[PDB]
C-alpha cells in the first residue's frame, strides 16, 4: 500500500519479481538507471524485469496551490531532512559512546576474571 | 558476558557502582545539485521563500500593470468556481471513499504489531527456560563447593 | 538511521548486560577476601 | 531484534560460564579426595 522507497501512497505501483518489494514506477525506473540493481536485496534487476486507485479528497478551500500549500510542501521537506541531518550526526556520536564504555567494561571483567579464580584458588591452598 | 537477567532477582545501587568501575576505565582509555544547497540554507536560516501575495493585495483605479493584476483576479474566480463546481457534483462521496481507504491502511500496521509483539515475547520465553536451568546448575556448584570449604577444614 | 539504531541498541543492552557481569564479580571477589582473612588470622 | 541478539550472544555465555565452574569443581573434588586419606592413614598407626 505504500512504496518501499520514498515512503509514498503509490499512483502507479509496479513490483520486482527477484525481491517482492511494491516500489512507485518513478521511483524504481530511477534506481535500476542509475545503477542496475534492486535496491532492498542488491539483486539484478532491470527495468523489463518490474511487474506493473487512490483518492484524494482536495480541501474545499483550493490561489492557495500556488502560495500557500506549495510553499509548506518545501517547508517541511527542507526542515526534515535537515533534521534528519542532525539525527544521523548524534547517534554516530553515541555510537561513539557505545562502544568505549563497552570495551571498558571489556576490560573490567578480563581483570576481574584473573582476580575471582586466583582468590578461589588461594583458597583451596589455605587448606593445605 | 555471562549476565543472568530473569534469574538475578540487582538492586539500583549495584548499578550505580558498576558504572562508576565503567567510567574509571573510560577516564583510563579516553548527492544533489544546486537544490541541496539551497534547501539547507533555508533550513539552518530557519527563513522561507516568500510567495507572491500580489492577487490578494490589488486594488482599483490603478495603472496598468495593476489591470494586468485585477484581470488575474477574474481568471482566479472563474478557476475556483470551476473547481468548487467539480466537489460539489462529487458529493462527500469522494470525501467517503478515501476514509475507507484509511481504514484498511491502519488495520494493517495493527496487524504488525501484533506480528512483532508474538515474536519478541517468543525470544524472551526462549530466554527465560535457559536462566532457570543457568540458576540450578549455579546453585548445585556453590553447594557443592560450600561442603568442600567445610570438609577440607574438618580434615585438617 | 535505522542500522546504526540497530548498533546502538544492541551495545546498549549488552554494556547494561556485561555491566550486571561485573557486579556479581565484584561481589564474589569481595567474599573471597573477607572468608581468607578470617581464616589465616586464626 | 533485541531480544534475538540477546538470545544468541547469552546462549554462548552460559556454556563457558558453566565450564568454568564444572573444572572448579573438579580441582575442590581432588582436594576432598586427598585429605579423606591423611585422615584413614591415621587408623594405619593405631
Amino acid at each position: 500500500m505504500l512504496c518501499a522507497i520514498s515512503g509514498k501512497v503509490p499512483r502507479r505501483p509496479v513490483l520486482s519479481p527477484k525481491s517482492r518489494t511494491i516500489f512507485e514506477k518513478s521511483l524504481l525506473e530511477q534506481y535500476v538507471k542509475d545503477t542496475g540493481n534492486d535496491p532492498i536485496t542488491n539483486e539484478p534487476l532491470s527495468i523489463e524485469e518490474i511487474v506493473e486507485s487512490a483518492q484524494q479528497a482536495s480541501l474545499t478551500e483550493s490561489i492557495p496551490n500556488l502560495l500557500t500549500s506549495l510553499q509548506n510542501e518545501w517547508d517541511a521537506i527542507m526542515l526534515e531532512n535537515f533534521k534528519l541531518r542532525s539525527t544521523l550526526d548524534s547517534l554516530t556520536k553515541k555510537l561513539s559512546t557505545v562502544m568505549y564504555e563497552r570495551d571498558a567494561a571489556k576490560l573490567v571483567a578480563a581483570q576481574l576474571l584473573m582476580e575471582k579464580n586466583e582468590d578461589s584458588k588461594d583458597l583451596p591452598k589455605s587448606s593445605q | 558476558m555471562d549476565g543472568l537477567s530473569f534469574v538475578d532477582k540487582i538492586p539500583d545501587g549495584y548499578k550505580n557502582e558498576i558504572d562508576q568501575l565503567v567510567k574509571k576505565e573510560f577516564a583510563n582509555i579516553k548527492a544533489d545539485n544546486s537544490v541541496s544547497t539551497l534547501t539547507n540554507a533555508l533550513y539552518t536560516e530557519y527563513l522561507k521563500q516568500r510567495n507572491n501575495k500580489k492577487r490578494r493585495t490589488p486594488d482599483f483605479n490603478d495603472d496598468d500593470d495593476t489591470l494586468f493584476l485585477e484581470e488575474y483576479r477574474r481568471k482566479y474566480p472563474r478557476i475556483d468556481t470551476s473547481r468548487y463546481i467539480p466537489n460539489e457534483s462529487s458529493e462527500v462521496s469522494l470525501l467517503g471513499i478515501v476514509d475507507s481507504y484509511l481504514k484498511h491502511q491502519e488495520i494493517v500496521l495493527d496487524t504488525l504489531l501484533p506480528q512483532t509483539v508474538s515474536n519478541q515475547w517468543r525470544i524472551n520465553n526462549d530466554y527465560i527456560r535457559q536462566t532457570c536451568t543457568i540458576v540450578e546448575e549455579m546453585n548445585i556448584q556453590q553447594r557443592k563447593q560450600i561442603n568442600d570449604l567445610e570438609i577440607y577444614r574438618k580434615r585438617l | 538511521l535505522d542500522s546504526l539504531t540497530k548498533k546502538l541498541s544492541t551495545v546498549m543492552y549488552e554494556r547494561d548486560a556485561a555491566k550486571l557481569v561485573a557486579a556479581q564479580l565484584l561481589m564474589e571477589k569481595n567474599e573471597d577476601s573477607k572468608d581468607l582473612p578470617k581464616s589465616s588470622q586464626q | 531484534s533485541t531480544l534475538c541478539h540477546h538470545s544468541l550472544p547469552a546462549l554462548i555465555e552460559g556454556q563457558r560460564k558453566y565450564y568454568a565452574d564444572y573444572y572448579a569443581y573438579r580441582q575442590e573434588i581432588r582436594s576432598l579426595e586427598g585429605r579423606r586419606k591423611r585422615l584413614q592413614a591415621m587408623l594405619n598407626s593405631s
